[PDB]
């Protein structure tokens, strides 16, 4: 189901990577009474990979929502590269009018993947030789009550 | 007719014409003149709010002495190295061939000055993602390390 | 058109009295001929003037970049020519463009969809040059100016020309065909005209209930402040005679034809100081013809 990982289904992303997980297998309305709060939404999410980067070398790697169709264009998704508390972004400002990307999504819906380009090393593809190093994937999930 | 092509620049519509040569009239002293004016920036505004969307971001490292190093062999390959520590030494000289040579300047004020010229094309950055991740790419900032 | 040197005696006659009957109207209406004929001339001059310059180049101003299946071209382009040629009201211009249409002016028949094209393409504001089809454009102009001047002069209110314009069959103008601005026409519109202004403050009840198929005898006869019975008898009487056009129940009070037909009888009827009774009495004394008893 939503918990699995697998190659990407779509004609470009037959050399792609990605890792699906639900909100609902992270189960986050279990942390607290229900009465601080009925709704429960994301403000951000932000990634740590502990990948091995390169010397001047980097991961690129991709995440998106699922629904695809309540938020508005371009923050669906987000590019990280860095890969270290990496928002994705090259500034963050909460003060901002802009959205952040995912902001507004509920903690109990959709689907949430992250994808990894030319992870196959049949394809010979850039990131396989680093990618087969992968251990460890961390989120960080900043979600406001209210 | 400057915010115009600020427009047609941070977008890429060309094409995309808003100011018209109608606004004066002198048969009328060119009154109202402005309106018509402020109605055009209103169109303006509203246009770059609909189509303006959040562009996603990466950071890629790219080494120059990698992508000379990696050239393709009909241009020969060379690490800067080698060609550095004696263009410095003699006055003239080269490595590689068409933009992704290494060389004395040209101009009558840069025959002391080394320059090491590189293409885009030979980056091929635009194989790093799928293509339905979106179809232009544009530069928003340059940096550099030594 | 019609040769006096060969004619016949009826027609003789009726152009007699076809001649003193506008002559008469002309006089109460405190017309020139002159200005009859402006109002009924066909032929336009093809000369560019400044007045059509400036419709021209506000127009193409103005659309530039008007799509054609987001609106109407014609609702679209209406607010311009009203504002060049001097109207006081936008629907106004509406209308008068809808009559332009169906009328197709000039000697090449012009229309919002030809109109605009060419404006599209071959016109360039701001320069004095020579084009094949602008004769055609000066002259389909000035029909929009004539018509203006029609709608001015008859005093007709917005709606009831809204209406002239969209069924000629309405107002009795032949069914199937764009309405004339022939004297014929224009003497039967100032007449309506003045009914309306006759009916005072009731016309706004009164033209809503002719819009639609809904007008009857006692409703008019209250506006008029006549006798309801006087009316139900003069449409009676009325249906009974032969009138060219005919008048029938279905149709004596949503044409305005009839209701002219009708109108007619009581004035004569009140003339005479008789009932429409007495009218009818009166058209059977036919006593010089071999046709009836």
């Amino acid at each position: 189901g939503n918990n699995n990982l697998a190659f990407g289904a779509g004609t470009d992303t037959k050399t792609s990577l990605q890792a699906s997980v639900s909100f609902a297998d992270l189960k986050i309305r279990e942390d607290y009474p229900a009465s601080l709060g009925k709704i429960r939404r994301i403000k951000q999410i932000s990634v740590t990979l502990p990948a091995l980067l390169g010397p001047y070398q980097d991961v690129q790697a991709i995440l998106s929502y699922g629904d695809k169709a309540g938020l508005a264009n371009g923050c669906e998704a987000l590019a990280v590269s860095h890969g270290m508390n990496d928002s994705g972004q090259f500034q963050l400002d909460f003060n901002d009018g802009k959205f952040l990307p995912f902001e507004g999504i509920a903690i109990d819906q959709g689907t949430l993947t992250l994808s990894f380009p030319n992870a196959s090393m049949p394809e010979k593809g850039k990131q396989a030789t680093m990618l087969k190093t992968l251990n460890d994937i961390i989120l960080h999930i900043r979600y406001t009550i209210k | 007719l400057m915010a115009e092509q600020a427009y047609r620049w941070e977008l890429n519509d060309d094409s995309a014409r808003f100011i018209k040569p109608g606004a004066w009239q002198g048969t009328y002293a060119g009154l109202l003149a402005g309106e018509t004016l402020m109605l055009s920036l209103a169109q303006m505004e509203d246009a770059h709010l609909k189509r303006d969307k959040r562009a996603l971001e990466v950071e890629r490292t790219v080494s120059l002495a990698e992508v000379y190093a990696g050239l393709p062999k009909d241009n020969g390959p060379f690490s800067l190295a080698q060609e550095i520590d004696k263009l410095v030494s003699q006055g003239s000289g080269s490595a590689g061939s068409g933009n992704n040579n290494l060389a004395f300047g040209a101009g009558t004020d840069t025959k002391t000055s080394l320059q090491a010229s590189v293409s885009f094309a030979d980056l091929k950055i635009r194989e790093d993602y799928p293509a339905s991740l979106g179809k232009i790419r544009r530069i928003k900032q340059i940096s550099v390390t030594l | 058109k019609t040769n006096l040197s060969a004619i016949s005696d009826k027609q003789l006659a009726t152009l007699i009295r076809k001649l003193n009957t506008i002559t008469s109207w002309l006089h109460t209406q405190k017309w020139s001929v002159f200005q009859l004929f402006i109002m009924t001339s066909t032929s336009y001059n093809k000369t560019l003037t400044p007045e059509i310059k400036n419709l021209l180049d506000t127009v193409y101003h103005g659309l530039q970049g008007f799509d054609k299946d987001k609106a109407d071209l014609l609702h679209v382009m209406a607010p311009y020519i009203a504002a060049t040629l001097q109207l006081s009201s936008e629907n106004v211009a509406h209308s008068v463009l809808l009559w332009a249409d169906k009328l197709q002016p000039g000697d090449g028949a012009m229309t919002a969809e030809k109109f605009w094209d060419w404006l599209n393409t071959k016109y360039t504001p701001g320069s004095s040059e020579a084009v094949e089809t602008q004769e055609h454009i000066v002259q389909y102009c000035q029909a929009l100016a004539q018509l203006e001047m029609v709608y001015h002069s008859t005093g007709i209110n917005e709606n009831a020309f809204r209406l002239f314009v969209t069924k000629p069959e309405m107002f009795g103008a032949a069914t199937g065909a764009a309405p004339a601005h022939d004297a014929l026409s224009l003497i039967m519109l100032t007449r309506f005209a003045d009914w309306v202004n006759a009916l005072g403050e009731k016309a706004s009840s009164v033209l809503a209930a002719f819009e639609a198929n809904s007008l009857t005898a006692e409703q008019l006869a209250d506006a008029m402040n006549l006798d309801a019975n006087l009316l139900l008898q003069a449409s009676i009487q009325a249906q009974n005679h032969q009138h060219l056009p005919p008048v029938t129940p279905e149709n004596a009070f949503s044409s305005w034809t009839s209701i002219n037909t009708i109108l007619q009888w009581v004035n004569v009827a009140q003339q005479l100081n008789v009932a429409p009774q007495g009218v009818s009495a009166l058209v059977g004394l036919d006593y010089i013809q071999s046709m009836k008893e």
